[PDB]
RNA sequence: UAACUGAACGUGGGCGAAUGUCGACACUAGUGGGCCAUUUUUGGUAAGCAGAACUGGCGAUGCGGGAUGAACCGAACGCGGGGUUAAGGUGCCGGAGUGGACGCUCAUCAGACACCACAAAAGGCGUUAGUACAUCUUGACAGCAGGACGGUGGCCAUGGAAGUCGGAAUCCGCUAAGGACUGUGUAACAACUCACCUGCCGAAUGUACUAGCCCUGAAAAUGGAUGGCGCUCAAGCGU
RNA sequence: GGGAUGGCUUGUGGCGGCCAAGCGUUCAUAGCGACGUCGCUUUGAUCCUUCGAUGUCGGCUCUUCCUAUCAUACCGAAGCAGAAUUCGGUAAGCGUUGGAUUGUACCCACUAAUAGGGAACGAGCUGGGUUUAGACCGUCGUGAGACAGGUUAGUUUUACCCUACUGAUGAACUCGUCGCAAUGGUAAUUCAGCUUAGUACGAGAGGAACCGCUGAUUCAGAUAAUUGGUUUUU
């Protein structure tokens, strides 16, 4: 069955400035600016009401109707990112060897850089370079906590996942060796 | 539509009730009416409602119905051409939200006095405003989280700490003990579950329930009552304030 | 299955000494021509009564034309088709301007969707939906909606197949 | 097995004692407790081969009771 | 072809005759210097579970495991003095067995 | 025959369905227990297969199409010209349509010559069209916020066993509803959770089958085959 | 004179009886049947039960291919504490040995491992099947002789042709110098030691790993300063 018309609505706050041209969404907010290319999905954008963006598909199948929900959630997450931001709090725990984490900001690349040392007493020095816009700090309120903050949910969550995957125990019992860096809390900055 | 959610079939004894339970509720309400002079409507909004069994036990001579609101309204009769007795469609305008019916032989003043002096401290649900600030102190976690002195408290169970980490408390296992930070207590501050003048969410209320901290009250508010002899509905204080349908 | 015309075919058993006035049987048959219409009449009559072509006669064959071919109508077709498993019912609806066009759309749709040929489909009933509340299929219910207006995105322009080369890249917006 | 009574394909096969499908054999039935009307122990009874021993590696038979 | 004689007893023998035949035959294989005459025409076919019970009474699942219900061991002793004697005898037998094994770089093939 | 009463054979007279349109000798041959196939029939096998009857073809035979070819389809043949087709085709090789209408399918070596085998009442949280049954403004499905109780720590058993190591029963009350319990958990408790019910919401869903297309449903060994390129609102499939 | 089964096959037995989703079946209520299940086919024993070549396979040199993976690389699961592993997955890049036994296919050792096959088995050389002519023994035959057999000795001997392959020249475009790179091939492999560290882990016995460093196995491409070998330096 080919559905004649299907539509979705995205409310936009007063602080948010959205510019869409040729399926290239640019979202401006108090915290910053995000840009995304949605040219791979056939969507017609409109302004159905003051402060509401209308997504529509004409003569699309069920898959084409369902893709509008992904587009809606992506644009909504961009709005939430430029308005309140995203924050992943991670905890690194250890059994015997204390894990040393040093956070720097490489200025020529303009990006944060997390250096992990003394994981299970290994002499290798692990290094993860963050996505641009992701700010990493060591939490002073709690113990052995990193805080990753940003406007891009994908960038923040992928950087947190990279930190979690780079410290992985190999050839050992995971029931006995519990060490690593884990994503503890996921939320908004504001 | 091959890609569909697999509907899990439950291998348990109790099944869905269905239309038969609705008809049973209709029969019970329509048979309770010619036996009692007064029919009260009470409201319990945003409440746990597990002391209603104790209320039922204490009111032995009374009958309490706590079913679906629209089903009880249809049982009593929404229109004057449908009501079982006169003035019951006047009473049905009080039934919205979480309400209940109380068929009684007693005095309305006695019922009001009982439901006024009845008060039990109960766990808060999501949406209520926190009356105070609760902070679990650093160090070893106990069962109450600092409500009683720590020297009079058992340490909290080791099986609860994955739930505490899921609910956001940064606990860890140190020698079989749940702790914030270090065992003696260092390099961290106390975990603030809630702050005063803040709407509680379900995570905070679940934490308070796990630490046995009660921040609410069990108050049943009587909205009005229909009398069989006079054939009229007397409205009480909460009836003016509560929304009407 | 081709340019179809609906025919009333009336036939009967040959008159004998026992029955000087045998009963007449009338059927409404969709067929490309009168020979196929009479063949289908004899087939369906062999399926129901003790009459065959050698012992019966065709009293009449008439063409049933559409009363209003210029009015958009909704048709409900109840049919039985024969597959590997057996005979199955189908109820389908078509928004057309005549019963014959609805039947051609039916035959094309069953051939496209269930691989059913003309020889394996029995048209049991074709009815007109007088009210729009009788429409049940959502692909017709989306067409009978109020104030139905839609665009036509990505319309490939019709360029002559004999003109091989063009100096401008075509647009798909008209 | 006590003897091969009849191989249906050829009497020479019976003479050679060939065990094929449908061959009647004589078996010792002392372990089944078969007794006559007075108390004599019946220790010889016909059975028929129901499998293909050359394909199965075993001789399977059904008693002719 | 169907025949009535397929469903009859082909060899029968009485109790006393069978017992006398078995006794005489056993007396015959008692002597190794005596050989039978026409042994191919003699009825020589007539001449020629604690683990299961324990497993039937106590299954392997009821002995050890997550579903185990065994709570009383099977002992070879009833009294403390019997246990002391059992331990002493077991130790002496163990030492004797290691002495026997001791009395009784890899080697070449 | 009792009988010109009959039986044959003569004398004389009068007067027939459609469609198409040879016989007898003489002399001389080659072949007379071949292959394949449709239909019918008799026996079987694990599967193969073995036989008979009729008909057609081949051996004896070219031509057009199956890319190719003993058995397939069309069609039978003097030398030429013009016209029209059969079977098969019209994206290029290749003569003829990137023809028209409606749909289906995206395949990690699809499909375009299949019927046989693998192979099954086979497995798919791929995608469509239907059938039956059921729920639903007296609020369906999914979620969120809560309740999830008492006799009772039911009986036996066990060092301990409180719904959740076991065996057997599995009832009643308060009910809106809640199993002598669906799992996590404890040494046993506790605690959490599920079945079930209520509050918010807002209109269509759930289960099992049927029919299409698609994936898997077993593969070896030089580098290769819808004939080749290549083809995705097809140059694939059905009409 | 005439000749010289194949889109087969693979991992899960047969016979006999129950049970059952379903298929069939309502004027006959039979018959098939997936998933299962039950009977026949030593308390870690015994070593005192090896059960018929008519059909032939081996070996040397050397190349390539397949994956149905023995090892190396990565990954998932298991009371997987560590070490050693076991089961499974992607993967053929790279290796997969040296010997004993012929009164006639299994043992031993090294190693990371000693994986399985095809291109033959639907005119290279060399040992058995195997068998021309000589001879002996055994069985059979009156005999010539044959064989249930056993033993010994015993004649096929190209290449200069075409193609393929490996290398080497070459006409035409004046001769020569310096280049580019379409296409074809393609290469590395495994183990050990030092440090980590007697550390993590562990009741103990024991006992890792990443980064870093140094060698060695197999393979490949060169080279002759040195050391052996070679001597028509006659």
């Amino acid at each position: 069955m080919r559905y004649i018309h299907s539509e979705e609505t995205i409310p936009v706050p007063e602080n948010v400035k959205v510019s869409i041209k040729s399926r290239l969404v640019t979202v401006e907010g108090p915290r910053g600016k995000l840009q995304k290319d949605l040219s791979h999905i056939a969507v017609n954008f409109s302004v159905v009401k003051k402060g509401v963006i209308g997504l529509e598909i004409h003569h699309g199948s069920r898959k084409d109707v369902a893709a509008l929900r992904t587009v809606r959630t992506i644009i909504n997450n961009m709005i939430i990112g430029v308005t309140k931001g995203f924050k992943y709090k991670m905890r690194y725990v250890y059994a015997h060897f204390p894990i040393n984490v040093n956070v720097e900001k490489n200025a020529e690349t303009g990006c944060y850089e997390v250096e992990i040392r003394n994981f299970i007493g290994e002499k290798i020095v692990r290094k993860v370079v963050m996505a641009p816009g992701v700010e990493v700090e060591i939490s002073k309120a709690q113990k052995d906590e990193l805080i990753l903050s940003g406007n891009s949910l994908e960038a923040v969550s992928q950087s947190a996942a990279d930190i979690q995957q780079i410290c992985k125990v190999r050839n050992k019992d995971i029931r006995k060796f519990l060490d690593g860096i884990y994503v503890s809390e996921k939320g908004n900055i504001v | 539509p091959k890609s569909k959610r697999a509907r899990v079939y439950h291998l348990t004894q109790v099944n869905k009730k269905g239309r038969e339970a609705k008809e049973r509720l209709f029969s019970n309400i329509r048979e309770t009416i010619p036996k009692y002079q007064h029919c009260f409507v009470f409201s319990v909004d945003n409440m746990r409602n597990n002391y209603l069994k104790d209320v039922r036990h204490e009111l032995n001579d009374c009958r309490i119905f706590f079913g679906k609101t629209k089903l009880m309204a249809r049982a009593l009769g929404t229109t004057p051409e449908e009501e079982q007795a006169d003035g019951l469609h006047r009473l049905t305008r009080y039934l919205t939200g979480t309400v209940g019916l109380l068929f009684t032989n007693r005095d309305p003043a006695d019922i009001e006095s009982y439901f006024s002096n009845l008060s039990q401290v109960d766990f808060a649900r999501a949406g209520t405003v926190a009356p105070r600030t609760v902070t679990v102190p650093p160090g070893i976690v106990y069962s109450t989280g600092g409500e009683v002195p720590p020297e009079h408290d058992v340490p909290v169970s080791h099986t609860l700490e994955p739930e505490l980490r899921r609910l956001g408390m940064p606990v860890r296992m140190i020698k079989g003990k749940v702790c914030l930070g270090d065992e003696k207590g260092e390099a961290s501050e106390g975990y603030t579950i809630c702050k005063e003048g803040e709407v509680l969410d379900s995570r905070q209320t679940r934490l308070l329930k796990l630490f046995s901290i009660c921040l609410s009250e069990f108050k049943v508010s009587l909205l009005g009552y229909w009398s069989s002899a006079s054939g009229e509905v007397t409205e009480l204080e909460a009836g003016k304030t509560r929304p009407k349908r | 299955m081709g340019r179809l015309q609906e025919y009333q075919v009336i036939g009967r058993h040959l008159p004998t000494e026992a029955n000087p006035n045998p009963a007449l049987y009338r059927m409404r048959i969709f067929a490309p021509n009168e020979v196929v219409a009479k063949s289908r009449f004899w087939y369906f009559l062999r399926g129901l009564k003790k009459v065959k072509k050698a012992t019966g006669e065709i009293v009449s064959v008439n063409v049933i034309s559409e009363k209003h071919p210029l009015k958009v109508k909704n048709f409900g077709i109840w049919l039985r088709y024969d597959s590997r498993s057996g005979t199955h019912n189908m109820y389908k609806e078509y928004r057309e301007t005549s019963r014959v066009a609805a039947v051609e759309a039916m035959y094309a749709d069953m051939a496209a969707r269930h691989r059913a040929r003309f020889r394996s489909i029995h048209i049991l009933k074709v009815v007109e939906l007088e009210k729009t509340e009788d429409v049940k299929r959502p692909y017709i219910k989306q067409l009978v909606a109020k104030n139905l207006s839609f665009p036509l995105p990505h319309r490939v322009p019709k360029i002559s197949t004999k003109k091989i080369f063009s100096a401008k890249r075509p647009s798909t917006f008209s | 097995i006590l003897s091969v009574k009849k191989n249906p394909s050829n009497p020479l096969y019976t003479q050679l004692g060939v065990l094929t499908k449908g061959t009647i054999i004589e078996v010792n039935v002392s372990d089944l407790g078969i007794v006559t009307a007075s108390g004599k122990i019946a220790w010889g009874r016909y059975a028929q081969i129901t499998n293909n021993p050359e394909n199965d590696g075993c001789v399977n038979a059904v008693l002719l009771v | 072809e169907p025949n009535r004689k397929w469903f009859t007893n082909t060899r029968v023998i009485s109790q006393d005759t069978l017992q006398s035949f078995r006794e005489a035959m056993a007396e015959k294989q008692k002597d190794p210097y005596t050989v039978l005459l026409k042994s191919n025409k003699l009825p020589m076919s007539l001449i020629r579970h604690q683990a299961k019970m324990t497993i039937e009474r106590e299954p392997f699942s009821e002995t050890f495991g997550p579903k185990a219900q065994r709570k009383r061991p099977k002992l070879s002793f009833n009294t403390v003095d019997e246990l002391a004697g059992y331990s002493e005898q077991s130790l002496d037998s163990y030492h004797a067995r290691l002495e026997e094994k001791k009395l009784l770089s890899v080697a070449t093939a």
